[PDB]
RNA sequence: GUGAAAUUCUUGGAUUUAUUGAAGACUAACUACUGCGAAAGCAUUUGCCAAGGACGUUUUCAUUAAUCAAGAACGAAAGUUAGGGGAUCGAAGAUGAUCAGAUACCGUCGUAGUCUUAACCAUAAACUAUGCCGACUAGGGAUCGGGUGGUGUUUUUUUAAUGACCCACUCGGCACCUUACGAGAAAUCAAAGUCUUUGGGUUCUGGGGGGAGUAUGGUCGCAAGGCUGAAACUUAAAGGA
């Protein structure tokens, strides 16, 4: 087999880059365009390179695949980032949970504490 | 550690450390002023017997010698010094 | 810094009796902690009970050395972790490192989510083995969260509680801030109360 | 008839005959083996017994009190090891706990200490004045000098 | 409602005994060694001679009244391998196979404590 | 070469020891270097215990097991090939599996 | 019993099993980059017997110490001398195997010896194939033995107490990793470093390869043998990485 190459990967794994858009899967519709943009040796390598391109856009879609980002999916990275609102602030159980031996130090250090608290395994 | 005073160190690291080190060598051993329940009589022991002695004549026991430090009997105040 | 009530209050005897981080362990009392209330006659060590709010709350000032908090972490490697250190990231400062740690992520020029920290912290310092060495090394100080149970050689001071199962991993972190937060932030000064859950808080499945 | 003592066998011999009903006086015990060579471990202490015995039945009795130790319930250590001198003070005390039960004896009366192994138990309570224990059993018992028939001392030993 | 005649099977190497005796054994019965039932002369502890070889065992027990069988194993044994050579396998699933029954099994393979020493010489046995 | 800090075995403060002759060499060697390991396995094996529960007057007994320990030469330890050879310094290892 | 064999035991019922016995032999697993000894070398338990290292030390004496031709203890095993012991292994001897031969390898038996008392011998790859004293260079993280400090971890008994533990520190080990500023023919080396910028103290050894650690004398031993140690003759390489 049926074992992809570098020249091929490495000419769509460039493209994939700039032109995620024109991008596409009818991948006879890449063929055409694959020219516009590479210039290519041949008509058999330039057959195996969008095969390889539409084995990206046909997974792409399904998910998150590797070490290829098109400023499209890193910014749903700034969109995904973020999130838990609110913020930490326990009423219920208010009293936060202050180990019991959490007195000494911080009575030898501050200024309030709303702490919780194991009277003695 | 680059540093320190090993003059005077904390009072912890002596404590632990070993009788022949702590810089200025002093004993661990230490003497114990003993009413058996009987008399009031206050015979002067030591903690690390070796000999177990009579209480002043009542002919009563005290303490055994083992490894290091007596195991003392029952009475016995033993107020240390 | 004697101050003022950051001294227990109405209720600091009421909310770990339900939780568990006074005890210690089983046949097990790790030369490398003060960190141990005597030790009963009948199982097992009633960690001393009072002095973690001494080297979980040294552990906040120290920092007080952020400027920025997302350097202001939570490290770990568990499951009930990673909803408190993930966390810890969240509502203060910090790149969450729990699951991937990312060894390295603090040894040499070469890896992926990259570190270059001051005072990082460290749950299991059993898990987190890599903030006592990726600091004996060059320039990282470190903080393990001590139980009965941490080599204590470079990881400078205690940090002390309980976990052989349950809850109090994640919900401890949680006080390293409140109160290192009372120490140049944004929240308020005896109290009116803090508006969760320590019962948000726990579990995310199973 | 018990399933308990799933291990561990008796050898009798037949004394004297009748009718065809051929009856029995007790020859000795023995252990499965395999379950002697099973509880030994590598890791843990192995001690070891013995002391002979004129009863009064006048029989002279030999027994094997192997038995170890166990470790604790709650023990850091890989293990359980013993002293040495802790051990010589062990097969000491087995000795007496085993002529006393033998004297206080005959084959008989001696035969029912055996089955209910309650001499096992009286090993544990005299010993933890000490050390942890496991497994001590008798392993065997040999005859050697075992006197003169009398026919019905043995027909009292059946109806 | 049955009758218990005691086993009494080796297999060291070079040969192996299926050997059926009273449960006491100062009697005996039929006793059939291996090199028996192969006349090889090659194979003498063949997982087959054993095989035909326990067949006989339950000819000649299920001939004489042994309904049922209890059942001892050894090994060479002695000073020697108390690695149970063939044999003991094949025959104890043979046995099984000849509508006997079974009942208490254990090795009993001889074990010192010591002492008899083996042979070879010291650089070894050795090709 | 040294090779093996050790040397081979298991041999310190102690001077010299008592030897063990070998199950298979049936050569002689000392209780340091040696090399043990317990078969343990069912008498009875997979395939028949089935014929055993099966025949057996029992309603069920158990299965008993079967107890040894066992010697080598090392030459017969890698020939049989129990111990093999571990590059350089997958040696200094000490782990069952 | 084996690569596969055969010699060998087998109504005089072996091989197996049960339990007890007897004997001499050894000290399993634990058991390791760990222990102590001048080295050889030393592991079940406890009791005497005297020895010793390391620390600790606001004890002491005050240059007494370093290495050492002479000389003198110890020295694996083998082996010897005469008694005891003589299980197991097992040169020698016998054997059956394999093989063109097989006096060897493989298998089963087997004196002698292995073990001990008392006396010899003094060699070894006696190996870190690295003389010891010292003094100075560059980082670490382990461990054994001490000692010091931390309202240090458990022990819980009421708080301590110790003890195990953790960590901090140290002195003395037994090693290890990493660098190479250095050194080297290199492989590698915290010592084989501080050496053409050539020198802290001192005892042994070698000067091409063989002939040969022989022949000789001289000497220690009962003997095996050791220590001492030539030359004639021959030869352009032998060797290290």
């Amino acid at each position: 087999g049926r074992v992809r190459t570098k020249t091929v990967k490495r000419a769509s794994k460039a493209l994939i880059e700039r032109y995620y858009p024109k991008l596409t899967l009818d991948f006879q519709t890449n063929k055409r365009l694959c020219d516009e943009i590479a210039t290519i040796q041949s008509k058999r390598l330039r057959n195996k390179i969008a095969g390889y391109t539409t084995h990206l856009m046909k997974r792409i879609q399904k998910g998150p695949v590797r070490g290829i980002s098109f400023k499209l999916q890193e910014e749903e990275r700034e969109r995904k980032d973020q999130y838990v609102p609110e913020v930490k602030a326990a009423r219920s159980n208010g009293v936060l949970n202050v180990d019991n031996q959490t007195s000494d130090l911080v009575k030898s250090l501050g200024l309030k504490l709303p702490l919780s608290v194991i009277n003695v395994s | 550690v680059l540093v320190q005073d090993l003059l005077h160190p904390t009072a912890a690291s002596e404590a632990r450390k070993h009788k022949l080190k702590t810089l200025v060598q002093g004993p661990r051993s230490y003497f114990l002023d003993v009413k058996c329940p009987g008399c009031l009589n206050i015979t002067t022991v030591f903690s690390h017997a070796q000999t177990a002695v009579t209480c002043e004549s009542c002919s009563t026991i005290l303490c055994t010698p083992t490894g290091g430090k007596a195991k003392l009997s029952e009475g016995t105040s033993f107020r240390r010094k | 810094s004697l101050p003022a009530t950051f001294d227990l209050t109405p209720e600091d005897a009421q909310l770990l009796l339900a939780a568990n981080t006074h005890l210690g362990a089983r046949n097990v009392q790790v030369h490398q902690e003060p960190y141990v209330f005597n030790a009963r006659p009948d199982g097992v060590h009633v960690i001393n009970v009072g002095k973690t709010w001494e080297k979980l709350v040294l552990a906040a000032r120290i920092i007080a050395a952020i400027p920025n908090p997302e350097d202001v972490v939570a490290i770990s490697s568990r499951t009930f972790g990673q909803r408190a250190v993930l966390k810890f990231a969240a509502h203060t400062g910090a790149t969450p490192i729990a699951g991937r740690f990312t060894p390295g992520s603090f040894t040499n020029y070469i890896t992926r989510s990259f570190k270059e920290p001051r005072l990082v912290i460290v749950t299991d310092p059993r898990s987190d083995a890599q903030a006592i060495k990726e600091a004996s090394y060059v320039n990282i100080p470190v903080i393990a969260l001590t139980d009965l149970d941490s080599p204590s050689e470079f990881v400078d001071v205690a940090i002390p509680c309980n976990n052989r199962g349950k809850h109090s991993i994640g919900l401890i972190w949680y006080l390293l801030a409140r109160e290192v937060l009372r120490l140049r932030g944004a929240l308020v000064d005896r109290t009116q109360p803090w508006s969760i859950m320590p019962d948000l808080y726990f579990y995310r499945d199973p | 008839g018990s399933e308990d003592h799933s291990f561990r066998k008796i050898k009798l011999r037949v004394d004297e005959v009748q009718g065809k009903n051929l009856l029995t006086n007790f020859h000795g015990m023995d252990f499965t083996t395999d379950k002697l060579r099973s509880m030994v471990r590598k890791w843990q202490t192995l001690i070891e017994a013995n002391v002979t015995v004129k009863t009064s039945d006048d029989y002279v009795l030999r027994i094997f009190a192997i038995a170890f130790t166990r470790a604790q319930a709650n023990q850091v250590k890989a293990h359980s090891y013993a002293q040495s001198s802790h051990i010589r003070a062990i097969r000491k005390v087995i000795s007496e706990i085993l002529t006393k039960e033998v004297q206080g004896s005959t084959l008989a009366q001696l035969t029912s200490k055996l089955i209910p192994e309650v001499i096992n138990k009286e090993i544990e309570n005299a010993t933890k004045d000490i050390f942890p224990l496991q497994n001590i059993h008798v392993r065997k018992v040999k005859l050697l000098k075992q006197p003169k028939f009398d026919v019905g001392a043995l027909m009292a030993l059946h109806g | 409602s049955q009758v218990f005649g005691v086993a009494r099977i080796y297999a060291s190497f070079n040969d192996t005994f299926v050997h059926v005796t009273d449960l006491s054994g100062k009697e005996t019965i039929a006793r059939v060694t291996g090199g028996m039932k192969v006349k090889a002369d090659r194979d003498e502890s063949s997982p087959y001679a054993a095989m035909l070889a326990a067949q006989d065992v339950a000819a000649k027990c299920k001939e004489v009244g042994i309904t049922a069988v209890h059942v001892k194993i050894r090994a060479t044994g002695g000073t020697r391998t108390k690695t149970p050579g063939p044999g003991g396998q094949a025959a104890l699933r043979a046995l099984a196979r000849s509508g006997l029954r079974i009942g208490r099994i254990e090795d009993v393979t001889p074990v010192p404590s010591d002492s008899t020493r083996k042979k070879g010489g010291r650089r070894g046995r050795r090709l | 070469p040294k090779k093996r800090a050790s040397n081979g075995r298991n041999k310190k403060g102690r001077g010299h020891v008592k030897p063990v002759r070998c199950v298979n060499c049936s050569k002689s060697i000392p209780k340091d270097k040696a090399i043990k390991r317990m078969a343990i396995r069912n008498i009875v094996e997979a395939a028949a215990v089935r014929d055993l529960s099966e025949a057996s007057v029992y309603p069920e007994y158990a299965l008993p097991k079967t107890y040894n320990k066992l010697h080598y030469c090392v030459s017969c330890a890698i020939h049989a090939r129990i111990v093999r050879v571990r590059s350089r310094e997958d040696r200094k290892n000490r782990a069952p599996p």
